[PDB]
């Protein structure tokens, strides 16, 4: 965007009010080209034509499934206009938040991994892993409902759909399984290492329409690979 | 070098009075303490050594060289492709000099604005004015002649000029140009303070001994033909090069045209005047009896043939002397002398005199010098650096970094250390002396205050030394009291054998009354569970993992197990006992260790006595030394339960002892 | 400089420091250790703990081997050396902070010098006052610290008279451990070097040449960065001799003597040294304190004048 900076100053000399090259100011500048492409927005009096810009360039090439490529475009934009300066968005508004999530909830599990060096053995040995539980519990009970069109009443894009679809599926039940794992590699049934429900407790707890976590959810693909840890947390009182 | 002892009372600054003066010298050198052992003084003098202050612009300064030394990697020592891996080293090395000096320009920068003596920032001008020629002479140039880095030939030579006299300031355009009484000049003055500034190759102070004076009032209202000419004078100056020496000599052959245009031009202007003119002009085709008489000082005159005669060193030899048949060298303060060992060479003779000129600077000088070769060692083929076998360089670099230890401080570590882990010769032996020698004084009651010098042993890695460390504390603490990152410390020491007697206790002899607390340490008691968190578990395991981390399935197992300690149940403190004992121990801390851990109970009625009960969970899950122990192997310690069980109360088996009346309770019971 | 009050009313006979630096042990003969502390926003030092510790005057002062509780003994002419242990919830300027431990009565006739042993010999001490003897005691147990187990008693002068309450006992130590303890041990106008054997006793492996008269000062030049050792003489001749003492009854040891000075022009009562032993500070009857510094060919020239 540097040289292509320049490339827009020629232009300018050159006369017109509008050209091709400025058509492509809110595009580019392929990944790199789209995510610097905008920037445009921090003053004020003006944040509700932000977020229809970033969800029509961030879905654009969503063939990649790339979720890790957006960690700073879902916060480019700054509200300043505290003292520097002296329905439009609701579809999109928790899209924006539900593509940073999926990476929280990979590193929701592997960071207890790192933080312990001592036995696992369950007597309250480790007792770091009670509030985590909660936690890791709003992934699947987190009431937004991830990375979907969600009205049709705002602007939506059915190229830019099925890249949702998809995205929304190699990484939300996973989420869901690592909360799963920790039932029986951290020992954490409950809040407290007794008691075996939260798995059989979870059975329908997965099952919710407040976050539509069903309706994606293979009934014999992602639901075989559920139950078989379920049946080793039951095994924990067996 | 001269510091007063003190400003009150003195003990004696005088060979008159034999009063024994002492001086203690210790881990601090910004204060050691002076006193008469005599009826005289009982006063203790807070007194600094001379460049050993502790100072955080000095953090500073000894960080930032530091750093200069890592881009030059362990590197000291001069290398020979090799028709130009000998230049090209050279060429790094130069340019690595003056990062040393710029370093020191940001530390002028810093002491020029308050200085606590006068003659700590004076030692910065003169060593830094030693390091001044050195930079001319030698190290931008690849020890080579002018012509191949001429315009840094002449940034050094400004240098020479700025930090050693307090200049520019205005005084040198203010002289006879702002005030004898004339105020459009005919005055020697007027033009012998425009050629001694150009004859110090500075060209700020020079201008304004033509702009902001006479050039017009004079020359233009008498002629305009005499004014024609007079344009040309300083029009050579300006297209002097400064890059090059090449279009130099093009540009002597256009002094000799335009310079002999005012010879040839009308004089409707005084003779005075002319004259000086002529004399600005022989300074600047390099004649030599005007490059003498109107310089200031000798390093004006060398570096005025330097410059506008040859410029090339061949005029350093027989037109050094030329410059002692201008002015004097200065030898009543030690700058300009030293100045004069470079010119002939020899800067192994003057790293000596460098060292009461700050030290600081002189150890980096030394590094460098070395890794040009242009010093010498006396004696070369104890690894150590405090010989003379060592390099000139590592004779004072790391010797520099033993008295930062000794400074004060020993954050200054990270630093120190650092430079001891450095250097072509083995300083791997140093790397022990100054982390295995600190006994006699050292090894304090703490919690922790050795957990740090695992860092100072990743200055240099060696794991000798990283053991050597925690076993000068790591049995240091049982009397410190603190809780389980001393028993952390114990079998990080090295051993195998220092846990197998100071936390074995915490085992086996424990109990005073009924209860079995007895232990100093605090988690036993309260904060038994607090290591099953793996909370407090973790900071012990990071700074030497495998030393620290198997032990604690021993105290750990310590949070379960230990319980009974605190309340004795047949379930909940038999639950969490009669549970796992058979790995926890069987290779780890005592075997057998279990006569005031399971055995306790035995004789309380709970069980079989003079009539039959049984106690949950203990029936037939206790079976090692604490049922049979007359065959089976019990490590002996259960005479404090067989006269120590007056204060626990039992009664109806506290009498008639036996220890198969224990073989027969955990027998027959129903 | 600004000389702080030490609430003593009588000569400051020793400063010794704590491997910290931030605690120094000054006895006087006013029957206090006043231990002061280093509070670091000013140079002035202030009380750590007033207590009264031996009843005869504590003659010289060492800073022990801290290991087992912080201790600081001291040797007076009582023919003690009393241990003083602080546990680490003891309080500061308050009389009570170092509590007694032991009282050494194994030593006979009175003294004037302990020196503590370094940690990798554990609690070790030698001492040696008109006792005419260097018994080094050894409390082998990290418990218990009154189990005064005799290593070597090794011959002075049997009993010097009384008058050598006048004269140093020096007593120095290697905290190298990379080499078995040596030690310069003054015998009245000499000072013979206490030289490890193998036979569980030490013995007179030099005696410093040259010098004729009573020894005021030896501090070992610690040996970092050298695999020999160094030492210098504080003496009564009026110089200082500086002898390298290269590697070489049993020896290992030869004697060379590089530089000789003398600008102190009168007797050399205070040889210190740099912690590292780089800084020969050397301080004389000429009240000036001349911190001498090796210049390169390993021979000392005076770095700076402390008038």
């Amino acid at each position: 965007p540097q040289v292509r900076k320049k490339q827009i100053e020629t232009i300018n000399f050159l006369r017109l009010p509008a050209s091709n090259i400025l058509r492509r100011t809110t595009q580019r500048v392929i990944d790199m080209h789209l995510i610097y492409g905008v920037e445009w927005l921090i003053e004020g009096k003006l944040y509700v034509d932000a977020v229809h810009s970033i969800i029509a360039l961030s879905r654009r090439f969503l063939l990649n499934g790339r979720v890790k490529a957006l960690e700073q475009f879902m916060e480019r934009n700054n509200i300043g206009e505290i003292c520097k300066n002296y329905e439009n968005e609701d579809q999109f508004l928790e899209e924006i938040t539900q593509y940073e999530h999926l990476i929280k909830g990979i590193r929701e599990y592997e960071e207890w991994q790192k933080s312990v060096s001592l036995l696992s053995s369950e007597s309250n040995i480790p007792t770091l892993i009670e509030k985590l539980q909660g936690f890791s519990k709003d992934t699947f009970e987190l009431i937004k409902t991830f990375l979907v069109d969600l009205t049709s009443s705002n602007f939506a894009d059915s190229a830019d759909y099925e890249i949702l679809y998809e995205i929304r599926a190699l990484y939300t039940p996973f989420l869901l399984m690592e909360l799963h794992k920790k039932l029986v590699e951290a020992a954490k049934l409950l809040k407290i290492p007794k008691f075996i429900s939260e798995a059989l407790a979870f059975t329908s707890l997965v099952a919710n329409e407040n976050d539509k976590i069903y309706l994606l959810f293979q009934s014999s693909g992602k639901l075989k690979e559920y139950l078989d840890l379920v049946a080793r947390t039951a095994t924990l009182s067996n | 070098i001269l510091v007063p002892m003190t400003v009150n009372d003195q003990p004696i600054e005088k060979n008159g009075d034999k009063m024994p003066l002492k001086f203690k010298l210790g881990p601090l050198s910004y204060q050691n303490m002076a006193f008469i052992t005599a009826k005289d003084k009982y006063k203790l003098y807070p007194v600094r050594i001379p460049r050993l202050d502790t100072s955080k612009e000095f953090s500073a300064y000894v960080s930032g060289l530091f750093e200069i030394y890592r881009d030059l990697g362990d590197d000291r020592v001069f290398n020979v492709v090799n028709s130009n891996f000998a230049k090209e080293h050279n060429a790094t090395v130069n340019l690595a000099m003056e990062a040393i000096l710029n370093e020191l320009e940001v530390f002028i920068g810093r002491v020029k604005d308050q200085d606590g003596r006068v003659n700590r920032f004076y030692e910065l001008e003169e060593s830094l004015t030693v390091l001044n020629c050195l930079r001319t002479m030698y190290f931008i140039l690849d020890g080579q002649d002018v012509e191949e880095n001429r315009s840094e030939f002449i940034e050094s030579l400004l240098n020479w000029i700025n930090r050693s006299d307090g200049e520019p300031d205005e005084e040198y355009i203010e002289q006879v140009f702002s005030v004898a009484g004339k105020k459009v000049f005919e005055t020697q003055y007027f033009w012998k303070l425009l050629n001694q500034l150009v004859l110090r190759g500075l060209l700020s102070q020079a201008i304004g001994c033509i702009e902001r004076s006479d050039l017009l009032p004079y020359l233009s209202d008498t002629c305009a033909v005499s004014f024609d000419a007079v344009s040309d004078s300083i029009e050579l100056l300006k297209q002097y090069p400064k890059d090059s020496s090449s279009t130099f000599r093009e540009w002597k052959n256009l002094v000799l045209k335009l310079s002999q245009a005012f010879g040839s031009s009308a004089t409707d202007i005084s003779g005075e005047l002319r004259d000086y003119i002529e004399d600005f002009l022989l300074v600047i085709g390099g004649n030599q009896r005007k490059i003498l008489q109107y310089s200031r000082t000798w390093y004006e005159s060398f570096c005025g043939f330097l410059l506008y005669y040859i410029p090339s060193l061949e005029l350093s030899a027989e037109y050094l002397q030329m410059s002692l048949e201008a002015n004097v060298v200065d030898i009543t303060n030690d700058w300009e002398q030293p100045c004069v060992d470079i010119i002939s060479g020899k800067i192994h003779s003057i790293l000596p005199v460098m060292e009461s000129l700050d030290s600081c600077t002189a150890a980096f000088t030394a590094m460098i010098c070395e890794a040009k070769g242009l010093i010498e060692n006396i004696f070369e083929g104890l690894e150590d650096l405090f010989s003379y076998r060592n390099g000139m360089a590592s004779y004072m670099l790391n010797s520099f970094a033993f008295e930062l230890c000794s400074l004060g401080d020993k954050e200054l570590w990270p630093v120190a250390i650092g430079l001891i882990a450095l250097s072509a010769t083995g300083t791997r032996s140093a790397k022990k002396m100054v982390i295995a020698e600190l006994l006699p004084h050292y090894p304090f009651v703490t919690n922790d205050d050795i957990e740090w010098m695992l860092s100072i042993c990743v200055e240099w890695r060696l794991p000798e030394i990283a053991k050597e460390i925690y076993t000068t504390l790591g049995n240091q603490m049982l009397s410190a009291h603190n809780i389980i990152e001393s028993i952390a410390n114990f079998s990080r020491a090295g051993k195998y054998e220092l846990v197998k007697s100071y936390s074995w206790l915490l085992f086996e002899a424990s109990c005073m009354e009924g209860q079995k607390l007895d232990d100093p340490v605090l988690n036993a008691i309260v904060s038994k569970n607090s290591p099953a968190e793996d909370d407090v578990i973790i900071p012990q395991d990071i700074l030497d993992c495998v030393v620290t981390n198997s032990m604690r399935q021993t105290l750990a197992p310590y949070a379960v197990l230990s319980q009974f300690y605190e309340l004795r149940d047949r379930e909940d403190w038999g639950q969490a006992l009669r549970l796992l004992l058979l790995l926890i121990e069987f290779p780890y801390l005592p075997k057998h260790y279990l006569v005031l851990l399971v055995a306790k109970f035995l004789y309380p009625i709970f069980l079989l006595d003079d009539k039959k009960l049984m106690d949950e969970d203990s029936v037939a899950t206790v079976i090692e030394v604490i049922e049979t122990k007359w065959d089976d192997a019990d490590e002996k310690s259960s005479n404090l339960y067989e006269t120590i069980i007056e204060a626990d109360k039992s009664l109806p088996s506290s009498m008639a002892t036996l220890l198969k009346n224990l073989r027969k309770k955990l027998n027959f019971k129903l | 400089m600004q000389p702080f009050d030490s609430g003593h009313d009588d000569l400051v006979h020793d400063v010794v420091y704590d491997f910290y630096g931030r605690h120094v042990a000054t006895c006087s003969s006013d029957q206090h250790i006043k231990v002061f502390k280093l509070d670091k926003d000013t140079s002035n030092w202030e009380l750590s703990d007033s207590w009264r510790a031996h009843d005869s005057s504590i003659v010289a002062i060492d800073w022990a081997s801290p290991e087992y509780g912080r201790i600081i003994a001291s040797a007076s002419y009582d023919k003690t050396v009393k241990l003083w242990e602080e546990d680490p919830d003891q309080e500061e300027c308050s009389g009570r902070r170092w509590n007694k431990l032991c009282t050494l009565n194994d030593s006979k006739g009175s003294l004037y010098s302990v020196k503590f042993a370094p940690a990798h010999l554990g609690l070790k001490l030698a001492c040696l006052g008109n006792d005419g003897i260097l018994r080094l005691y050894d409390a082998l147990e990290p418990s218990d610290l009154r189990s005064w187990t005799l290593t070597s008693e090794m011959k002075v002068l049997s009993i010097p008279p009384a008058n050598h309450l006048q004269s140093d006992f020096c007593l120095s130590w290697c905290p190298s451990r990379f080499s078995p303890e040596k030690l310069a041990v003054s015998a009245l106008e000499q000072a013979i070097i206490y030289q490890r054997g193998k036979d569980g006793k030490l013995h007179v492996a030099a005696k410093l040449p040259g010098h004729k008269s009573l020894i005021r000062s030896i501090s070992w030049a610690p040996s970092i960065g050298r695999w020999y050792q160094l030492i210098a003489t504080g003496c009564k001749d009026g110089r200082i001799r500086i002898f390298k003492i290269t590697e070489k009854l049993q020896s290992n040891l030869q004697v060379e003597l590089l530089s000789e000075h003398d600008d102190h022009n009168g007797e050399v009562w205070s040889v210190s040294w740099n912690l590292t032993g780089t800084i020969l500070s050397s301080a004389g009857d000429d009240g000036k304190v001349r911190l001498w510094k090796a210049t390169y060919s390993n021979e000392f020239k005076c770095m700076s004048v402390i008038t």
